[PDB]
């Protein structure tokens, strides 16, 4: 007896920029997206689901500075909130 | 370096939202895995200086979030593919509640660049291939578990801006 | 004097199924995704941002029934929460 | 048919989250627009029966959420493109806070089918084209405002399942 399962479910992708566009990396300080993501994960993993954390990351790029980029969440099939519960 | 979720925070989250949170496994018996693939040296594209900083920070963060982190560097798209197949088969995923995949490389619109990429002869791993290899068929052990894919790469060469006067 | 703006920002797309896969439509009752979306928007527009509403829609498809499908959020560059504030 | 956000709910939302919500314009002076494109009749693909139900429900919902809804039916990809260009230029967007675009048709992996689509001669509107036409360059009036795209269409012909025994 066989049963069906969804082929693709419970994914979220987070890319450093929008399609067609560049992402920036400082030669000594590292990649701006990676650095920004780490900082937001450190701060908000305790209180926000990963989708909300990723939105907060995008918000931090809102003003197009010298080296504008806009991180983009892609192909999301999270059916629930993913909380990391750091410390548990 | 991660702010912890207190006992008060965790239950408040388990109150605000009822049966719509991903379940997490017991700390002492779970075996969380994460994978970082970072291409820094290339045959036809400039060295990705600063990449070591990205490697350090993402490894430290994911370890501190409870993940056992594997780190693979300077790979062709075929190597990446082989490595991701091996990752998808890891029996530790059966006793995990989640996974993170981190890719950092040069990139174009099509996808992420392997170490051999050039405009002449493309060496590209597609995001489509990444999703396929971690899907319910190819990675049944992560069925119903959150799979987080992070990509540091260009997605083409446009500055990503439009000009307006004032 | 010219100023930079992000080329692509403040979008969210919500598709009726995952890439490669079919979406279902009942010949008399209408499309399941459209019907499910309308029902969730009617219920939760008052209390949830559209991203959260869309997640709730996906959740309702979680069990692969007879005609399985998994709605997917795509190419998200929402930098803030979009609340509809129905009644305002 | 929409549950209303009470005065207590609205301010609680404006308390829970500080400066991270999209601003909404004054009810009496705002001019919200939404567009529904529904292909029901096709040259080479079966009639999308039940589509009238989808049209009715989405028009009623979006009107009740404060949008002036335009409805266009049975269009080629070129017509859709022309219609979306016209929509992007609507000066009412300047005095709007947001927009909804709804597409309902047959679809394949590449994109959404125009009325003339066949495997012989494709008639396809790509999601990429939709984003381009509503972006900051082509639709500056919706810069910084939420743009919601809803698509009812197949994205290929797979049932979207994998089998396992038990």
């Amino acid at each position: 007896a066989i049963k069906k399962a969804h082929i693709e479910k419970d994914f979220i992708a987070f890319c450093s920029s929008t399609p067609d566009n560049v992402s920036w990396r400082h030669p000594t300080m590292g990649s701006v997206f990676i650095g920004r993501l780490i900082e937001h994960m450190q701060e908000y993993a305790c209180s926000c689901d990963v989708e909300e954390i990723f939105r907060k990351v995008r918000f931090s790029f809102e003003q197009p500075d010298g080296r504008a980029q806009m991180p983009t969440t892609e192909r999301v099939t999270l059916t629930r909130c993913f909380y990391l519960f750091p410390g548990h | 370096n991660v702010k912890l979720c207190s006992l008060e925070e965790a239950q408040r989250i388990w109150k605000q939202k009822s049966a719509e949170i991903y379940p997490i496994m017991d700390k002492s018996s779970r075996t969380r895995l994460a994978l970082i693939i970072c291409n820094e040296e290339f045959d036809s594209i400039p060295r990705r200086t600063g990449a070591e900083v990205d490697i350090t920070g993402m490894t430290m963060l994911l370890q501190n979030l409870g993940y056992s982190v594997d780190v693979k560097k300077n790979l062709t798209a075929s190597d990446m593919t082989t490595e991701l197949e091996a990752f998808a088969h890891r029996p530790e995923h059966k006793t995990s509640d989640s996974t993170f995949l981190v890719f950092m490389s040069h990139g174009i619109r099509e996808g992420i660049c392997g170490k051999k990429h050039s405009e002449q002869v493309p060496d590209i791993l597609q995001l489509n291939a990444i999703f396929s290899m971690l899907n319910t068929k190819n990675c049944p052990s992560l069925k119903d578990k959150p799979k987080v894919i992070i990509i540091q790469a260009c997605r083409g060469d446009s500055p990503g801006v439009v000009w307006f006067k004032d």
